[PDB]
């Protein structure tokens, strides 16, 4: 969903590298 | 080539005859323009570099574009768009705008920059909106794409701007070639999209030329901002991936401003000169976050109030 889509960018642009 | 004197006499005919179809209009005469369209030499291939695409290295060539579209139909537009996109490499303004060719511009160079950018860019929004089909923009997106290293135009000003004009035409044009042509574009620009972001140096020398503290960068997102918007979730992560270093160096120099503020704001005396300085860093404070939310929005992120989190 669209959700889920922006929930997994979060966690990988909040990613130290 | 070439040479000089051969183009200069080019503007100088082109001029004359752009000059006799604005008389004849005004005087309610009957205009006949292929004259004009001969003299611009498009359809030619007898030189290295084409005589049109040598004439736009030349500000006298630049300022006559707005007054020969009006004596054009719709195709001969089209002819002078696919020459522009198919040599954009070996365009001169490019060579001058690209930090890589041109890390250190004279701010003559930056002005001749910026007369390209607020007249071709205005030309091709205007012919590219009302009205081009389709079919036509998806040529100039693949004429621009085989027939030039796409991360170094990337690296121009004008050209990170002219592929933003495409993709957000291309997003706005259908309501799944386009998904086979963004594709093609992603390819070329994929372990390279940072390459957009100029160097410290070169933005550092870009301020001293023009006296300023902050340099605008809200094309570089916007460009992000389109590339996203027309991208599913694998293009995305990748933006994200290749970018995140750009975001949170943004952030960084928007809290930096936000501290600065603050610190400013307490103090009990405040003359018309303190009020000037907190108003620059309210206005360069808030300009930050609103260019990084242009691209973040668009993925459903948002920046606010110091972190950034799912768009409500
Ligand atoms: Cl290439
Ligand atoms: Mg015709």
């Amino acid at each position: 969903t669209a959700h889920s889509n922006s929930q997994a960018l979060l966690d990988l642009l909040k990613k130290p590298t | 080539s070439g040479g000089k004197k051969f183009i200069l006499e080019l503007i100088e005919t082109v001029y004359e005859e752009i000059l006799d179809l604005e008389a004849n209009l005004r005087n309610g005469q009957q205009t006949d323009s292929t004259a004009m369209w001969e003299a611009l030499h498009i359809d030619d291939s007898s030189y290295d570099v084409n005589p049109f695409i040598s004439m736009l290295s030349f500000d006298k060539g630049i300022k006559i574009m707005p007054r020969i579209f009006n004596f054009l139909d719709k195709q001969q537009k089209l002819k002078i768009l696919q020459k522009i996109f198919n040599e954009l490499s070996h365009l001169q303004i490019i060579i001058l705008s690209s930090y890589k060719t041109t890390p250190k511009p004279t701010l003559t160079q930056l002005k001749k920059v910026d007369l390209f950018q607020m007249i071709i860019l205005k030309i091709i929004v205007s012919f590219l909106s009302n009205n081009s089909n389709f079919i036509e923009i998806m040529g100039l997106l693949l004429q621009l794409i085989r027939n030039n290293n796409v991360s170094f135009l990337t690296t121009s000003k004008i050209g990170l701007n002219l592929i933003t004009i495409l993709i957000s035409r291309a997003a706005l044009i259908k309501q799944s070639t386009w998904n086979e042509i963004y594709d093609k574009l992603f390819t070329s620009l994929e372990s390279k999209i940072q390459l957009i972001f100029p160097p410290r140096e070169y933005n550092d020398h870009i301020m001293r030329l023009q006296n300023d503290k902050f340099m605008d960068e809200a094309y570089i997102w916007a460009f992000l901002a389109s590339l996203a918007a027309s991208g599913k979730l694998n293009h995305q992560r990748i933006i994200i991936d290749e970018v995140r270093d750009e975001i949170f160096a943004t952030i960084n120099e928007a809290e930096t401003l936000q501290k600065k503020e603050k610190e400013l704001s307490v103090l009990p005396q405040r003359s018309q000169e303190l009020d000037t300085e907190l108003k620059s860093i309210i206005y360069n404070k808030e300009k930050l976050y609103q260019d990084l939310n242009l691209f973040l929005n668009v993925m459903g992120l948002v920046y606010r109030d110091g972190e950034i989190s799912e768009l409500k």
